[PDB]
């Protein structure tokens, strides 16, 4: 009747809220290993030519070095 | 009950009497075995309404497991 | 049924197998009366059964939703 | 019961794991943003030096507009 | 080649036209079957004392998150 | 220049990769709720024999029309 009705709609919408949140959760990660990837190849760039001591480059690793 | 006792009591010893004495008998056979069946009819019915309710909470914790 | 029937009709006319027959009639509706009382208590817990479980869905509810 | 107990055990644990993957979400959020940022400030100088054709910088480009499928505009 | 660039940048809009369309279309029909669903939810609370078997399933399924 | 060319077109790809997970999770979503139709379709279908005013009127909002 009524009260275990309620109790499997309430037990669904703490379900799709969980999923909703998983969902969100991959997405953000997935975003920030993409950007995070590009710094670490940007990264690998540099230090390939760490050597040469080129100005741009050094604009670029003191960027990559920087902190929040 | 205290009427049946009476009658078993009356048809110890010997016509009219006798018959009428059975035949109210014959009634009260009949009479109690429809009374026992619609009272079975009762209890299937809320054995049906508690099983019907375990089951759906059964089902509910199960469904519950994968989530 | 069988059982019964048969014993009503060897009472109809006139007999120390007259007293044991009713004996017979006696014990019977014994076993009536308390197959009966076995399924009214039946009935009695089948309805305590269903009222807490229904009992226990609806505090759950009211639990759960302070919670 | 334990049947109603079980009940809310999982309610519980339910709000848990979206709370859970809401503080995973919010933190990868702030360093996908940091991120973002030191991209962005490499984009510009790399756009200031377009000129120069080096191929280092224009290397560190095709880097910045990747996508999973690898550089667009190949070569 | 610049012609091959202004040929791949005019399918890469045109594949994101098309994908928004398809989206559009299905978030209309996901509206649609959801708004059925909410009104067979009506329907099923109206009779929830009714304690029906069958409005008990289809409550199941209302509910499920199982895809 | 070069470099605004493929930022365009990296933009043009990301967009079009956007769009297509919107239709794809568009599509799950809308599956979720029809298929949740369907099976209450065949539950109306078992039990047509009862003629159930309920679940008659469950039927017509099942076979309803725009
Ligand atoms: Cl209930
Ligand atoms: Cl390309």
């Amino acid at each position: 009747g009524a009260s275990m009705d309620a109790i499997k709609k309430k037990m669904q919408m703490l379900k799709l809220d969980k999923e909703n949140a998983l969902d969100r959760a991959e997405q953000a990660e997935a975003d920030k290993d993409f950007y995070f990837g590009k710094l670490r190849n940007i990264e690998l760039i540099c230090q390939e030519n760490e050597g040469e001591n080129d100005p741009v480059l050094q604009r670029i690793v003191d960027i990559l070095y920087a902190t929040d | 009950p205290e009427e049946h006792e009476d009658i078993l009591n009356k048809l110890l010893d010997p016509q009219s009497e006798r018959t009428e004495a059975l035949q109210q008998l014959r009634v009260n056979y009949g009479s109690f075995v429809s009374e026992y069946n619609d009272l079975e009819e009762k209890v299937a019915h809320a054995k049906e309404e508690n099983l019907n309710m375990h089951q759906m909470l059964d089902q509910t914790l199960l469904e519950l497991n994968n989530m």
